[PDB]
């Protein structure tokens, strides 16, 4: 029943997946570095919602101090990798 | 496996325990004190070849 | 768990964190996803109704009132993710999170196995007694002489230099 | 052994379902056998006589 | 010893010590009973105590 | 092992309570940008309503069947 | 029920569970017979019964224990006996209920005598 | 509305000290953070420093132990309520318990002398 | 007895004219052989007691103290070994000689027949202890600690001497069992009340009463490990032996001239078990534990019942062993961290997973986990005091609770959190100290299996 | 084991009346036990008793001459007081064992009778009460430092009151 | 190694003393506040908020994590009771004044109602049970040689 | 069950003390109610099960006070089967998911995990009192004696209120863990096809089904029960369990309907445990410790 380990490409897939499911702005065009305010023009409230969706997806919390600095899927993937200790 | 485990983890201990009981716990007076066995009318005891008589006519 | 709080939180940060906590407690209260989405959209409308306002005094007042409303309508048994404070796994593997220096006391007949491992551990030290002196100067020289200081740290600006004070952020044990 | 599934209803082996169905069917068979043969234990087997339906001859009360 | 298996968790230990505390509070009465019986019956066995 | 992810072109609000919630949020004049995420459930193998009868009367079919079988066998054997 | 009839209505014309045999027994019974005992003290003591249990039905209880110790590997073979014991205990309960009603009727007599 | 207590304190949200924007507040916060960061830098220049064979000391812990242990009597001063707390705590309960035990013992002894007691099976003491 | 004392006297030359490499080994081995030979005293086939001379004697109460004294020696040798390791050969030979002298004098004063010989030895026990505490301590308050210890003891001991002279004059001897076969009742006068006070205060100080407990925590905290061990195990027992021996002639005064001390003991028990909750020094915590345990011994001697004396003896020996064990356990860490502060080092049981067991069992004993002699003593003291008066059970239960609290506190703030990962100097556990702990524990198992050797005079 | 010291009344065991046709495991299990546990252990104890029989040894129960009592023992002569006190301690220990025997005799009867211990376990309870009264009159309130002299003082402090009662 | 100038001392009666005390304890001379002078050994030791260690941030990577307390930070005189295995001052949605009232009310009402149900019990309408041989006088202890006060149990 | 075993072992002495039997009957019942209440607004399976255990223990203390020790012990023995299988299925579900015990993040177990769902339903029914699943053979007799004896007429009521809260929180478990939609994370690695997990539960379930029969039909009759009573006493346990199930169905379907959840003091009380811990574990330590420090160590020892 032990669940399988994580992979960087897996986290990429899942993050881009959630962001594609997102509707308010994202016109299904999201490169790994689709900055939310510059490249997509989102609000900090939308960013809050995004981080909470990432949490509900992966099963753990992002401290608000560190979530107030995530604006790119790549930054999200990097934080999650640092937390889960992946790519041994 | 079941059988070898049975032997080496039940029998040997069971032999030691039977020895201990029979020769250090029943040789002493009040170490194994059983309660008395229920007896009912008609139960013919065997230590005296006795027979206790049955009960009275049951009204009904 | 990776940065340090700033000397003071700004109104923006306060409001964002209030929004996050309010939504988490809305989730706690509403068990079903449809209900959660409904009332989350309602709450975000309540919020956006006062996003283009700028009077700082009235803003702080609205915030001081919203925090009281939150304290009055908060779920007392909210959902906490397991590995987070208040969760059923917070500080559960600290029993197995043994540090690295515990291997300097190992016995030759213990490192006799894993020999390829301990050879790397060695040169990871050679990479440390050399990279130490320049990590100090980079702090000495990058010091604010005007007194001001905070809990930040700079990277290395060279080819070969390493981030100052790395050995403990690197080398730390898995979470498992 | 199994293959993880994402946002889908996973593949279900036959043992884990047949065994649960068997246990449930056995529980209900037991309930039915019992409720058939020993219904009293949940309903009653000894009525509760109506007080004052007796006669003053019994429980003698002089006038 | 079992509530405390994860001796890094600072709440399992609180729970363990809670259990210890309450069960000592019960041991107070247990020892009171043992003392009363040892004095007024010169015994600690169910058999004598049944008198 | 390499994991796969199905296309996002199938998780649609249509035919679920998310759609009724959308009706209500439109009556009030609003939109939900996330419903398509929560809509992975509510459809597929996870579709359908489960009932307290559904969970309590599980096995009852074959239970009752074998009960009647044993009853007939008992009547036979006397 | 008696609960209401005592705690809300007249509480002095309703019996008290601890004073049931208070009045004389034969105030309405001529040559009131006794309750018989068809089980002997020895027959009841050699069976190792309990003092909450060696009441007027210990004879059927003796038959039950007998037919149980016998036919043992096959329990469920002690139903016809269990029924008899349950019935005698039910009849004892009936006698107790009738004693209660007797005393209540005598309280009615005392309240109607004045 | 939430009434704070010394055991269920007031949160940070409802603390009007928070949301204060006065410079006499923000400057103080910045100075506190600067002190905190200076101390953390000092401590991390010792944690990760190689060539360290020993452990790290805690002058704050040392100060705390020295205060709770040995800096007491040099600052002690007899005062009212101090002499009184001491005398009470020291003697009162002893007097209470003395009279409890003495009453009980005297009662038991007079009972035994009169023979009005039941000491059945007491053959140990 | 002389076959026990002469070899202990010969351990001295052995120590001094042994080479600088084999002195520890040889003296420890021969100390173990002495502990072995001391078991002749346990050959008691009759209710008659032993009398080898007009000067020596043994009883079911003095034999266990003597054997514990002869057993603790090699343990103290082993424990005082890591420290004073660099110190000069001459200095460490001095240390060994101090230990051996303590052994000999304690054996003598437990095997003595005359109160005045008992006195001169119970007062000669000061020189070696003072010297060990002042010459080998690490702080600067060990001097004041020795002052306190020495002078509390002497101030308590002078009137005892005067009372002994008064007796030697009224009666013609101070010999035990003659003071028994000739004892008389008294007049319940003030002179005899002061005689009681005199005879008692020395011992009520040497085993700390609540109000004069202000020499034990000092001495422990400031003394080395062997001093701590002997102080906790035997020097706290000299008073108990002395009172159990001197209370036979003071009848019938202790029926009413004992209330104050029973009160002080039953209250200071609580008031020290509570300090064991909020003390920061592990050594002072264990000292206050010793105090809270000796309070029971005092209150049980005061009431003079067989069960009481039995519990007193059991708890004496058990607490000796357990306190020595706990002190050595704290010393194992001190040798590695040089700080008695408990909350400093935490999260052990990760790098020292076995010593966390010894830590645990020493705690299971102190909190009286059955089956154990700590409990076989506490229980009987409780029963005796309940027969005395039923209201003692309240304070007994309070003390039980607080003990169960602070034992587990000491366990958890050292072995059951998460590690202070910044501790690079945690040299793994020495076979020597593991052996110390094993030698402390195993005898407790054996005395729990055969507690007939530990009941005492009455039984 | 002397049955007079330790009664152990007889056992009324009844006849097995298997009023059925289904077997009983316990019987065949007991037979298997007799065959695979008893037989060999019995043989081994027989062998050990053989070795004993061929190298027997005897040991005797020590007798103790009676010496003067405290009554004929002067008020300060210790050569006699030692003998008397040793004798008293000896008898005190034997009395301990007597009382323990009575209690070991009562527990067995309680366990045996079971629910009939309130009617069939009375003479043992009476012996217990009597020996308890005696132990109390002899040794109850002496103290840790008990001795023949304190026992004598107790005896006299009792007899003077009994004499007062007698005369009035 | 430390020194009498690094260790604590006595009550500061000048700002020349408050400055050194606060700079030693590593606080600022404004936030520093010594304990009142009631002759109790405190001396110049900081007086700090009576908040526990639960209040602090769990997400911060402290130095002393189990204590949630940094390295040179001044330590609360009552840490041993706030070490997070002990007293918790963290706030509560409900308030002391109302929670105590609710608990006391629940308990006291339930006790009062126990007494009400004791004054007015519940039972079934039957007479006492009947045991033949004088309520089993012999079996129930009794005395064989003596006789009991005979009692009778009638039919119906 | 250790204290209850103690009290049954010492039942020969509680038989003649109507002050002990009366504080039993008036205390055990005070827990059946006070814990079930707590078990109606908690979100953790483990806490729910523990509060239910405490309620059943209060019930056994009640039947001890009413002088039914053998019945209390029979309940002790018929309770272990299902109160162990429940923790068993709980732990199965948990280890299948990512170590989460909060029911608010699980669902559809009836379909994604048939085995543990079936076993959980069996345990819940046995606990509620279904006519023959090891619950009946003890709880029915207990709840018959409770009203057939002369007793305390407030315990006789709160005992049954709690006997209903039993089915209430059991239905809560069933509905929030095995009937609603999968509000758990999206990654799914469920696996319950390991014999070391399937066989133990199968075994404990056979137990939970047949142990009451096998025992009650072999043990001796050390107490005469009362099979003479009205239907509204003979069927009260079953009826009230059913009513609890139905009330729970209603109040849980009300969890839907898009009506926000206005917090209330009743629910806050039941959720925060009546504040017993939140207040006691804060005053008593503070007093004890401030005394230990400022009075004994400081004022007496180091000062005076
Ligand atoms: C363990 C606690 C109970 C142990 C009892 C002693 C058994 C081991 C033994 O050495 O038996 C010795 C026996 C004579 O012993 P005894 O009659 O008491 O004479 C005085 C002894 N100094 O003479 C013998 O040697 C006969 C027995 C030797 C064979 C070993 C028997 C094993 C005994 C197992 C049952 C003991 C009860 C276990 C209870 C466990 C409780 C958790
Ligand atoms: C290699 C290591 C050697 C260690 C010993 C190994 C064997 C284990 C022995 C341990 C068990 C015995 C321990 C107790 C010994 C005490 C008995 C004793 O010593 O008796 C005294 C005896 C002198 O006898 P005595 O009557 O005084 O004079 C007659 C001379 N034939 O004197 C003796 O009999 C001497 C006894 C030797 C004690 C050592
Ligand atoms: C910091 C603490 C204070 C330290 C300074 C100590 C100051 C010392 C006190 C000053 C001197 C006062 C004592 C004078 C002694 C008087 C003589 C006496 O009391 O002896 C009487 C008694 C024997 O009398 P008896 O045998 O009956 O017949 C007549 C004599 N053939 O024989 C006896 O009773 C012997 C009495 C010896 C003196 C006992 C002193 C009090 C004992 C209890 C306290 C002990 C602690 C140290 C003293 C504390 C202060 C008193
Ligand atoms: C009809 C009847 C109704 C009334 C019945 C009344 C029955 C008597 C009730 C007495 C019990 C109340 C006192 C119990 C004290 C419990 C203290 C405690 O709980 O310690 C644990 C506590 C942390 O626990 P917690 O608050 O749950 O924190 C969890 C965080 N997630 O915090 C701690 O870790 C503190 C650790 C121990 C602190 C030292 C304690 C010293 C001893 C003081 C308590 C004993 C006082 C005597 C209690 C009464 C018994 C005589």
């Amino acid at each position: 029943s032990d669940a399988p380990p994580l992979t960087l490409d897996g986290i990429k897939d899942r993050v881009l997946y959630v962001l594609k499911l997102y509707d308010k702005i994202d016109p299904e065009k999201l490169s790994v570095n689709s900055h939310f305010m510059k490249d997509l023009g989102l609000d900090s409230l939308d960013q809050v919602e995004i981080i909470m969706a990432m949490e509900d997806e992966f099963g753990f919390e992002i401290p608000d101090i560190d979530a107030e600095k995530l604006m790119c899927p790549q930054e999200i993937v990097d934080y999650i990798a640092d937390k889960k200790d992946v790519y041994e | 496996r079941s059988s070898l485990f049975a032997v080496s983890h039940v029998l040997i201990p069971m032999w030691f325990v039977h020895y201990y009981v029979k020769y250090h716990m029943a040789t002493k007076p009040y170490t194994i004190v059983s309660s008395k066995p229920r007896i009912f009318p008609g139960d013919t005891i065997l230590e005296t070849g006795e027979v206790i008589p049955p009960m009275r006519d049951f009204p009904d | 768990a990776f940065c340090a709080p700033p000397a003071y939180l700004t109104h923006q940060q306060k409001v964002l964190r209030l929004y996050k906590r309010a939504l988490r407690h809305l989730e706690s209260w509403c068990i079903h996803r449809d209900k959660y989405r409904y009332f989350a959209c309602l709450m975000r409308a309540r919020f956006e109704e006062h996003k283009n306002e700028k009077d700082m005094m009235r803003a702080t007042q609205l915030l001081r009132e919203a925090e009281e409303e939150f304290w009055q309508n908060q779920h007392p048994q909210p959902y906490i993710f397991p590995d987070s404070p208040g969760g059923t796994s917070f500080e559960r593997y600290e029993c197995y999170k043994v540090p690295e220096w515990c291997l300097d006391y190992w016995h030759p007949s213990e490192k006799a196995m894993y020999p390829d491992y301990f050879s790397k551990r060695e040169q990871w030290k050679k990479l440390r007694m050399e990279s130490w002196d320049r990590e100090v100067k980079q702090l000495q020289e990058e010091t604010s002489p005007d007194g001001i200081m905070t809990e930040a740290l700079p990277p290395a600006r060279r080819e070969g230099d390493l981030p100052p004070l790395w050995w403990h952020i690197v080398t730390r044990p898995r979470e498992r | 052994h199994i293959q993880p599934r994402y946002r889908e209803f996973p593949q279900l082996t036959r043992s884990q379902v047949i065994q649960g169905e068997f246990l449930s069917s056995l529980m209900w068979f037991w309930i039915l056998w019992r409720f058939w043969h020993d219904s009293d234990a949940v309903l009653g087997h000894f009525s509760y006589p109506d007080p004052s339906q007796w006669t003053d001859e019994e429980l003698g009360i002089p006038p | 010893l079992l509530i405390g298996w994860w001796y890094g968790r600072t709440d399992a230990n609180t729970a363990a010590l809670q259990a210890i505390l309450y069960n000592r509070i019960g041991d107070i009465g247990f020892i009171l009973a043992m003392v009363w019986f040892s004095l007024n019956m010169n015994s600690w066995e169910l058999q004598q105590i049944m008198f | 092992g390499k994991m796969e992810l199905p296309d996002y072109r199938q998780w649609k609000i249509e035919g679920t309570p998310l759609e009724t919630v959308q009706k209500k949020l439109a009556a009030r004049g609003l939109r939900d940008p996330w419903a398509r995420n929560e809509a992975w459930r509510y459809m597929g193998g996870f579709a359908g309503n489960i009932t307290f009868p559904s969970v309590i009367l599980k096995g009852f079919k074959w239970g009752f069947a074998a009960f009647v079988v044993a009853l007939g066998a008992e009547y036979f054997l006397d | 029920a008696h609960l209401t009839r005592r705690y809300l209505w007249d509480a002095s014309v309703e019996p008290d569970p601890e004073k049931i045999p208070s009045f004389p027994p034969d105030l309405g019974f001529p040559e009131r017979k006794e309750r018989v005992m068809v089980a002997t003290q020895q027959e009841m003591m050699d069976a190792q019964l309990t003092l909450q249990q060696r009441d007027y039905c210990a004879h059927y209880l003796i038959r039950l224990l007998k037919c149980k110790r016998d036919s043992f590997p096959n329990f469920l073979a002690c139903k016809h006996e269990q029924h008899d014991w349950d019935y005698c205990e039910h009849l004892d309960y009936v006698k107790r209920m009738k004693e209660f009603e007797r005393e209540r009727r005598l309280l009615q007599r005392k309240k109607r005598r004045a | 509305k939430y009434k704070p207590a010394p055991l269920a304190t007031l949160p940070s949200t409802l603390d009007p000290a928070e949301y204060d924007v006065s410079p006499e507040t923000r400057r103080a916060q910045v100075e506190r953070l600067s002190i905190r960061a200076r101390l953390k830098r000092e401590y991390l220049l010792q944690y990760n420093d190689p060539k360290r064979v020993s452990h790290i000391e805690d002058p704050a812990l040392i100060r705390w132990t020295y205060a709770r242990s040995a800096n007491i009597y040099p600052n002690f001063r007899p005062t009212p309520k101090n002499s009184l707390l001491g005398a009470v705590a020291g003697f009162g309960p002893l007097i209470f318990w003395y009279y409890v035990f003495k009453t009980d013992r005297d009662r038991k002894e007079r009972l035994i002398q009169e023979g009005k007691l039941d000491r059945k099976f007491n053959i140990s003491y | 007895m002389l076959k026990i004392i002469l070899p202990s006297l010969m351990l001295l030359p052995l120590t001094w004219l042994s080479s600088p490499k084999k002195t520890w080994t040889n003296v420890t081995s021969y100390s173990f052989l002495i502990s072995l030979t001391s078991l002749t005293l346990l050959w008691q086939t009759d209710e008659n007691y032993k009398n080898f001379s007009n000067m020596f004697s043994s009883d079911p109460l003095s034999t266990p103290l003597i054997i514990l004294t002869a057993w603790l020696l090699p343990l103290m040798l082993m424990a005082s070994q890591n420290h004073l390791k660099k110190d000069n050969n001459v200095l460490q030979k001095l240390y060994i000689s101090m230990l051996i002298s303590l052994q000999i004098l304690l054996i003598m004063t437990f095997s003595a027949t005359e109160l005045i010989m008992f006195y001169i030895l119970f007062e000669a026990t000061l020189i070696p202890t003072l010297i060990i505490i002042t010459r080998w301590g690490n702080q600067t308050e060990r001097l004041n600690a020795g002052i306190y210890f020495l002078f509390y003891t002497l101030i308590g001991s002078i009137p005892l001497l005067i009372a002994l002279i008064l007796i030697q004059n009224h009666v013609g001897t101070l010999n035990l069992m003659i003071l028994s076969f000739t004892t008389h009742t008294l007049d319940a006068s003030w002179s005899n009340n002061l005689l009681w006070l005199a005879c008692m205060m020395a011992f009520l100080i040497k085993m700390p009463l609540y109000g004069v407990h202000l020499w034990l925590p000092k001495a422990h905290v400031e003394a080395p490990i062997a001093g701590s061990m002997i102080l906790a195990a035997i020097l706290l027992k000299l008073g108990s032996y002395g009172m159990i021996r001197i209370s036979i002639i003071l009848d019938p005064l202790t029926k009413y001239m004992a209330y104050p001390f029973i009160l002080l003991s039953l209250w200071g028990m609580i008031m020290t078990s509570s300090i064991c909750l909020r003390q920061t020094d592990l050594k002072s915590l264990i000292a206050y534990s010793s105090v809270s345990h000796m309070a029971l011994v005092i209150a049980s001697i005061m009431i003079q019942t067989p069960w009481s004396f039995m519990g007193a003896t059991m708890l004496m020996i058990a607490h000796g062993l357990t306190s020595s064990l706990l002190f050595c356990l704290a010393n194992s860490n001190y040798e590695r961290i040089h700080s008695r502060t408990m909350i400093m080092a935490r999260g052990l049981q990760m790098v020292f997973p076995l010593m966390a067991t010894w830590w645990l069992m020493a705690s299971l004993a102190n909190l009286a986990l059955p089956p154990s002699i700590n409990l076989m003593g506490e229980l009987f003291i409780t029963m005796s005091l309940f027969s005395w008066s039923n209201f003692t059970i309240i304070l007994m239960g309070i003390n039980i609770i607080i003990t169960g609290m602070y034992s587990m506190y000491m366990i958890i703030t050292t072995q059951r959190g998460k590690l202070t990962n910044h501790m690079i100097n945690l040299q793994p556990s020495h076979t020597r100290e593991l052996t110390l702990m094993a030698l402390h524990m195993i005898p407790l198992i054996l005395l729990t299996t055969s507690p007939k050797l530990i009941t005492g005079l009455t039984m | 084991w002397d049955k007079d010291v330790y009664p152990e009344p007889p056992s009324r065991t009844p006849a097995p009346s298997p009023q059925t046709s289904l077997p009983n495991p316990i019987t065949y299990l007991t037979k298997a036990y007799d065959l695979v546990v008893d037989w060999p252990v019995t043989l081994v104890r027989e062998f050990i008793e053989r070795q004993h029989a061929k190298n027997r040894t005897y040991y005797y129960h020590r007798q103790y001459r009676r010496v003067p009592d405290i009554t004929e023992c002067k008020e300060g002569d210790v050569l006699c007081i030692y003998e008397a006190e040793m004798q008293w301690r000896r008898d005190f220990k034997v009395d301990q064992e007597i009382m323990n025997i009575i209690q070991e005799r009562l527990k067995a009867c309680q366990q045996r009778e079971g629910e009939n211990y309130q009617q069939n376990c009375a003479k043992e309870l009476e012996q217990f009460t009597k020996v308890t009264k005696a132990y109390q009159d002899r040794y109850l309130d002496l103290g840790a430092y008990y001795s023949a002299r304190k026992c004598l003082a107790k005896q006299k402090q009792r007899m003077l009151e009994e004499r007062k009662a007698a005369r009035q | 190694h430390m020194t009498k100038d690094m260790l604590p001392g006595s009550y500061p009666r000048t700002p020349e003393e408050r400055a050194a005390a606060a700079k030693k304890y590593n606080m600022r001379v404004e936030d520093y506040e010594p304990y009142p002078d009631d002759g109790m050994g405190y001396g110049d030791y900081p007086m700090l908020p009576n908040r526990s260690q639960h209040e602090r941030d769990p997400w911060y990577q402290w130095d002393h994590s189990e204590l949630r307390m940094n390295w040179g930070e001044p330590i609360h005189w009552d840490l041993d009771m706030y070490i997070r295995n002990r007293v918790d001052t963290s706030p509560t949605p409900v308030s002391w004044d109302v929670m105590c009232k609710h608990l006391f009310g629940f308990v006291a009402f339930m006790v009062f109602m126990f007494w009400v149900g004791h004054v007015f019990p519940s039972y079934q309408p039957v007479g006492p049970k009947q045991y033949p041989y004088n309520n089993l006088y012999l079996e129930r202890g009794g005395d064989p040689t003596k006789e009991p006060e005979p009692v009778v149990h009638y039919d119906i | 069950v250790a204290g209850i075993f103690l009290l049954v072992r010492f039942h020969p002495l509680t038989t003649n003390n109507n002050f002990i039997l009366t504080t039993m009957l008036c205390l055990g019942a005070l827990t059946t109610l006070f814990t079930a209440i707590c078990a109606l607004t908690q979100n953790d399976i483990k806490k729910i099960i523990a509060f239910s255990t405490s309620s059943q223990l209060g019930l056994m203390m009640v039947t001890l006070g009413m002088n039914q020790p053998h019945l209390a012990f029979l309940h002790i023995c018929t309770h272990a089967f299902f109160k162990a299988m429940l923790f068993m299925c709980s732990g199965s579900i948990i280890h299948s998911l990512a170590d989460e015990q909060d029911i608010r993040k699980m669902g559809n177990i009836t379909k994604i995990m048939p085995f543990t769902s079936s076993c959980l339903v069996i345990g819940s029914l046995a606990l509620t009192g279904m006519p023959f699943l090891t619950g009946f053979y003890s709880k029915d007799l207990i709840i018959e004696a409770i009203n057939t004896c002369n007793t305390n007429a407030w315990a006789l009521l709160i005992t049954l209120i709690a006997t209903s809260m039993t089915a209430m929180y059991s239905m809560r478990i069933i509905y929030f863990v095995t009937m609603t939609k999968p509000r758990f994370p999206p990654l799914i690695s469920i696996n319950e096809n390991d014999p070391d997990l399937m066989n133990p539960i199968k075994r404990l379930a056979f137990g939970s089904i047949f142990a009451g029969f096998v025992i009650s039909y072999n043990i001796p009759p050390t107490s005469i029960p009362v099979l003479t009573m009205p239907w509204f006493l003979k069927t009260t346990a079953l009826i009230i369990s059913v009513l609890g199930f139905l009330i729970a169905l209603e109040l849980n379907n009300l969890t839907m309907k898009l009506s926000m959840n206005k917090a209330n003091p009743y629910s806050s009380f039941s959720t925060l445990l009546g504040f017993f811990p939140s207040i006691i574990h804060r005053i008593t330590p503070m007093k004890s410790l401030n005394l230990s420090l400022k009075t004994s160590l400081t004022l007496l020892d180091l000062i005076w």
